């Protein structure tokens, strides 16, 4: 998943980030493991859950200021 | 009756087969009191991946109404046509039979996106330059 | 003044383009990268219906070789 | 010291230009030079460099596998290369760098890595 689309002016290092959009996730990610049929619906779909801790972290920066520790 | 938007694509060199087949399929529809509400041929287009070989196909939008009993037989028919490489038919829900979403993409094809070659001349007699027996 | 109703850039900041149509090639390509593939739904802030119906339409379209299915088809 | 040897003149297929294929797995890398019309002009490996263990699946053992095959094909009379990449394994860039150190322009790094439409079930590995 270095991705076929060529970075402007050719160089030895592939610009892997700007190319990739939805590759590996689910298909070539659960490597050397038993593939399940309905398991992904609860195992993998953790985007909302992982978003909360990041909202909390960005809240507390302002709250260290309001308590005055900084 | 209920409306089914069948789109199919055809192998360039095999296009010569379709002008005899298409007029029996239209007689089978109207023979069931359904209707041909457009029948748009789009010309030749590049496939992303080949299907039964060649990177090119010629795309034809029939725009049927036919009863529910008949479309299950016609859909099986259009998929197992050899001249046809693959086919898809969409639902009655949120369907247009007027005002085509591909009207511009069609015209663009004839003007600009064919080969303009002998292998796409073969398409144009099965294309908008269509010939069929009268019902 | 009243009843202007959906000029531009109003109801939603991002326009919904198609639902379930695939016969226009251009409507699908509205959410398709230069890699030739769908962008995830979290990043764009698309509304779930237009996306849920596009999940069928995009797979349908790919199977008719209106799209590459696979990186080998780029 | 030097001997009075005849002149060398030999031909093999003189292809001047090629494609390379890189198959990256989880335990090894396999690195292979071919003609552009599709015929093997040599190969090397990272397992045949004898690193073994985890060290066998690293960008550096993969690089030196690429420099081993790329040396051998001068005798085939190849002079330019292009490369095909196929896998998620290590040597993403390091394999490329070793063909580029073989003196080739490597402008086309075409990922062709096959994404099956969800293929065949991989091995369970450990029983927990």
């Amino acid at each position: 998943p270095v991705i076929k689309v060529r970075e402007n002016e050719p160089f030895d290092v592939a610009l892997r980030r700007f190319k990739r959009s939805c590759e590996k996730a689910g298909v070539l990610a659960e490597v050397r493991r038993r593939e399940f049929y309905e398991k992904p619906t609860t195992e993998r779909k953790r985007a909302k859950a992982s978003a909360v801790k990041r909202h909390a972290k960005k809240l507390a920066r302002e709250n260290a200021r309001r308590t005055r520790l900084y | 009756m209920r409306h089914y938007e069948i789109v199919f694509m055809v192998h360039p060199d095999q296009s010569e087969q379709v002008p005899g087949m298409i007029e029996r399929y239209t007689a089978a529809i109207t023979g069931a009191e359904g209707k041909i509400h457009r029948l748009e041929d789009w010309g030749r287009r590049q496939l992303a991946y080949p299907i039964n070989k060649l990177h090119k196909a010629h795309y034809v939008l029939m725009n049927v109404e036919a009863p529910q009993e008949v479309i299950d037989e016609l859909e099986t028919t259009f998929r197992f046509n050899d001249a046809v490489i693959r086919s898809m038919v969409m639902r009655t829900k949120h369907a247009v039979t007027e005002a085509s979403p591909m009207v511009k993409a069609k015209d663009e094809r004839r003007e600009r996106r064919d080969d303009f070659a002998n292998e796409t001349a073969d398409d144009a007699e099965a294309g908008d330059s269509e010939e069929e027996e009268e019902e | 003044a009243r009843y202007f109703r959906r000029r531009k850039f109003c109801r939603f900041t991002a326009e919904g383009v198609q639902e379930i149509d695939y016969k226009d090639i251009a409507t699908l390509k509205n959410y398709i990268t230069e890699s030739g593939k769908i962008v995830p739904s979290r990043i764009t802030g698309t509304r779930a219906k237009y996306q849920r119906q596009l999940a069928r339409a995009i797979k349908r379209a790919r199977y008719l070789s209106l799209l590459p299915y696979t990186d080998r088809h780029q | 010291a030097k001997a009075p040897i005849r002149a060398r003149k030999r031909v093999r297929k003189q292809v001047s230009d090629g494609v390379a294929h890189i198959h990256a797995s989880f335990n090894n890398t396999i690195v292979t030079i071919t003609d552009r019309q599709g015929n093997a002009l040599g190969w090397a490996t990272a397992g045949g460099s004898g690193f073994r263990g985890s060290r066998k699946s690293t960008p550096f053992a993969a690089q030196v596998a690429a420099e081993r095959c790329a040396d051998a094909v001068k005798e085939y009379g190849i002079k330019n290369l292009e490369v095909m990449v196929k896998g998620p394994g290590p040597g993403r860039e390091s394999t490329i760098r070793a063909l580029n150190a073989a003196g080739f322009r490597i402008t086309n790094i075409t990922d062709v890595t096959p994404i099956p439409h969800n293929g065949c079930r991989p091995p369970k590995k450990r029983r927990v």
